[PDB]
């Protein structure tokens, strides 16, 4: 999209900012380019009342965006919802007279991947010494194996515990009709 | 019709509305392939547990090239610049400091694989209940009222398609809490009393169905003294004109 | 300390992680629903009194008494706000921990939803299960009145609604002393919000 | 090694903390927007609204 940027010294007074550093760059301070947050001082966006979702968080309640206005970078106070009130009598009430048939998606992970790891080849790869020497180590790579081994099985219990609900493999009718429901 | 006499509508209204019903499912069906494909970012968690597991293996693998302190990452030149007694103290610091990543790469391993049971630990509570039959707690199989669902396959993964019902396109009314009749209160026995302006019927809760009110879906149960804004009109006997 | 690896980039990705799972578990927590509903300006509800949950706008922040006194007990060390270098440097001669962790590298980070904005969910919350029932919950809101809600949740749980409507003035007498206990409970109670405490 | 420590420290309780997180969410979606018939969920006796 762009290549500007904003800057932001966390946990600091924008009047006690410096401007010898550390870091060899430094960003030029204007007019307006510079706001002060409880999570600190912001510089390079402007600030308005306009208010919309948020989209990069900063702080408490403050948000920033790329907005055309000139595209520029913006900061605004992040939105709750739209406002609403209902009418409340102790003698009417509200009844509807239609319908709507909706259909949402969901998404669930299950499993991850199975890893075994060698730890003579790793650590010593093909020299003799370095095995000798770390024969005297313990039994730290016993457990390591052990524990890989575990979430190995625990992976495909996961997944047979999600897939294998029922033990009987039922088909559908060849004649593809049911009522006028498109499946 | 069972599903909607379950949600808590008459079947009369499925067997009145079929056909709009089946058209309406069938949008949203035919919708869903369209909102997954023009989303880029849709199916983020399982490409995030991928990226979890290529990301610890690669920072493993670019752990190896550290000195820890010694002269140098490559054991060959170990052995063959130093004294065989001397060198041990060289290979004992790459020794602890591979150790020290192996044991930092399986206690996070043992941490995502505890999210990750976890995680399958409610998608299967998910498919057992919202799948093989119709759930009412609230926000658990969809928004709004459940209906049925479908089970699909994605790597490493489960997706569920939730059908719901919506009511829209509501209506005021004026309402009552009892009826009053030649001394006697009645309530309805399923519905509420509504008032159109003039005259007084019975519906039902989630859909707009009048019916002239009678005694035979209303009970009295009480007196005309105690209950509060009670409003009195005419019950109707069935039997009594037929005589 | 060049040479020995990458162990703190995993540090600072882990701590970020962290951090981004806390403002997460807020926001499906306290982020249910999209609309703000306001309460109607006549508190009239059958004879049920909700002055002790409802928002007081006497106060600048907005907040019911429970609220108020949930958040008086609990104490709180740091807030995440600009605790300024300024602070620290003032040299009261009395040196506390906070400028002890903040001059050795260790920092705590505001979170992303005020207090103001947890309340105006609270709120809105309050005003939709007061208004309509549970039908803003599963589509649009729909008005009824309050004895009427009450009646069809004593339906839900097995009773008739003729014994609501003869016993309204009981149950409602009921239903406000039992309010009216709860404040006395929490403040009687020194060690009731125990978790929270536990977690600070 | 003390770093490592509190940071697995870290980890256990991020992970203690989000399984209530999710148990409250839970419960805010059946207790509060709706009526429960699950024993024991949302209070000690017939559940009526929260
Ligand atoms: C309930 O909603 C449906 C869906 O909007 C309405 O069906 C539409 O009716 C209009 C007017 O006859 C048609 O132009 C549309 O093509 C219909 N849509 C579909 C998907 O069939 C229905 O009329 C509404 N019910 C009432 C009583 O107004
Ligand atoms: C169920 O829906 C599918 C998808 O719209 C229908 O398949 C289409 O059928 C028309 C008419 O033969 C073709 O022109 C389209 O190319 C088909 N689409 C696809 C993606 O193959 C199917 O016909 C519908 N079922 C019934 C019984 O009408
Ligand atoms: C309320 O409902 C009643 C009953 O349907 C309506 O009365 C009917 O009005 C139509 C139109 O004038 C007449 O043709 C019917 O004969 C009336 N029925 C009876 C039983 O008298 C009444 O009009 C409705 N109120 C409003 C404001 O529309
Ligand atoms: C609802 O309950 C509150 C709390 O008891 C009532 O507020 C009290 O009102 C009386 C009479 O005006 C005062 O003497 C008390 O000081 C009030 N208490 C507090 C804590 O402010 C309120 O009046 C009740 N609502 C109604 C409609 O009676
Ligand atoms: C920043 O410093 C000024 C100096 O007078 C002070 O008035 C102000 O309160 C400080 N702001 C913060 C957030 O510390
Ligand atoms: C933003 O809103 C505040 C609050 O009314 C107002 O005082 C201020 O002038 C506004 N700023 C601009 C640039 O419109
Ligand atoms: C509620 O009923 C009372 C009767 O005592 C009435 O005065 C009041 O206007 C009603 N509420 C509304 C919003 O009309
Ligand atoms: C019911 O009446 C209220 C107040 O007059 C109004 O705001 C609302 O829109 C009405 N409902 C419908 C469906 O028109
Ligand atoms: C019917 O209701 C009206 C309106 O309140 C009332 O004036 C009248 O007395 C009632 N009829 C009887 C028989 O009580």
């Amino acid at each position: 999209t762009s290549n500007q940027v904003a800057v932001l010294y966390q946990g600091v007074n924008c009047t006690e900012v410096p401007v010898q550093l550390t870091p060899t760059w430094r960003v030029y301070s204007t007019g307006s380019n510079v706001f002060q947050t409880r999570a600190g001082c912001l510089i390079g966006a402007e600030y308005v009342n306009n208010s919309y979702e948020c989209d990069i968080p900063i702080g408490a309640g403050i948000c920033a965006s790329y907005q055309t206005q000139s595209q520029s970078i913006i900061a605004y106070t992040m939105s709750l919802g739209a406002e609403n009130s209902v009418a409340y009598s102790n003698n009417s009430i509200a009844i509807p007279t239609n319908f709507t048939i909706s259909v949402t998606t969901e998404i669930l992970p299950v499993s991850m991947t199975k890893t075994s790891v060698d730890c003579t080849m790793y650590i010593c790869g093909d020299s003799t010494e370095c095995s000798n020497l770390l024969l005297q180590y313990g039994s730290f790579c016993t457990q390591l194996k052990r524990a890989l081994t575990g979430i190995a099985v625990e992976q495909d219990k996961n997944t047979q515990e999600v897939f294998a609900q029922v033990k009987q493999i039922y088909k559908t009718p060849p004649i593809k009709y049911f009522g006028g429901f498109n499946f | 019709a069972y599903r909607f006499n379950g949600i808590g509508v008459t079947q009369n209204v499925l067997y009145e509305n079929q056909k709009l019903i089946a058209n309406q499912f069938n949008s949203a069906i035919g919708k869903i392939q369209d909102s997954l494909s023009s989303t880029p970012s849709a199916l983020g968690k399982l490409q995030d547990v991928v990226n979890h597991n290529a990301q610890a293996l690669n920072t493993l693998v670019k752990q190896l090239s550290s000195k820890f302190g010694a002269i140098s990452s490559v054991l060959n030149d170990i052995l063959s610049r130093l004294d065989p007694p001397e060198a041990e103290v060289q290979i004992d610091r790459l020794i602890t400091g591979r150790l020290q990543s192996l044991q930092t790469y399986v206690t996070q391993q043992l941490i995502r694989a505890a999210e990750i049971r976890a995680s399958a630990n409610l998608a299967a509570t998910k498919m057992s209940e919202c799948v093989l039959g119709q759930s009412k707690r609230v926000d658990f199989c969809g928004k709004g009222y459940h209906l049925m669902s479908f089970p699909q396959s994605a790597p490493h993964g489960v997706v569920f398609l939730h059908v719901t019902y919506v009511p829209a396109q509501e209506k005021n009314f004026t309402t009552a809490p009892a009826i009053c009749h030649d001394g006697k209160a009645h309530f309805p026995r399923e519905g509420v009393f509504v008032s159109n302006g003039t005259h007084w019927f019975v519906t039902q809760r989630n859909f707009y169905e009048p019916q002239i009110i009678t005694t035979d879906n209303t009970f009295v149960s009480g007196n005309c003294d105690v209950v509060i804004g009670i409003v009195n009109n005419t019950v109707y006997d069935p039997l009594q004109p037929e005589l | 300390l060049l040479q020995y690896g990458s162990f703190c980039t995993q540090l600072k990705r882990a701590l970020t992680g962290i951090a981004v799972e806390q403002d997460k578990n807020t926001q499906e927590v306290f982020a249910q629903v999209k609309q703000i509903y306001k309460t109607p300006p006549i508190k009239y509800f059958g004879g049920f009194n909700f002055s002790q949950i409802l928002p007081d706008p006497s106060k600048p922040s907005k907040r019911s008494p429970i609220e108020d006194l949930l958040f008086n007990k609990v104490t709180l060390a740091d807030a995440g706000f600009i605790k300024q270098y300024g602070d620290c440097l003032g040299d009261i001669a009395a040196r506390d921990l906070i400028c002890a962790q903040k001059f050795n590298g260790l920092t705590v980070l505001p979170p992303l939803l005020t207090d103001e904005m947890i309340a105006q969910y609270t709120s809105a919350l309050l005003a939709g299960t007061i208004t309509s029932g549970w039908t803003f919950g599963a589509g649009p809101a729909l008005q009824i009145p309050f004895p009427m809600q009450m009646a069809y949740r004593f339906n839900g749980i097995g009773v008739t609604q003729n014994v609501l409507y003869e016993n309204q003035k009981l149950i409602a007498n009921q239903f406000n002393s039992a309010i009216g206990k709860i404040q006395d409970s929490l403040s009687s109670t020194p060690s009731a919000l125990g978790k929270l405490q536990d977690v600070v």
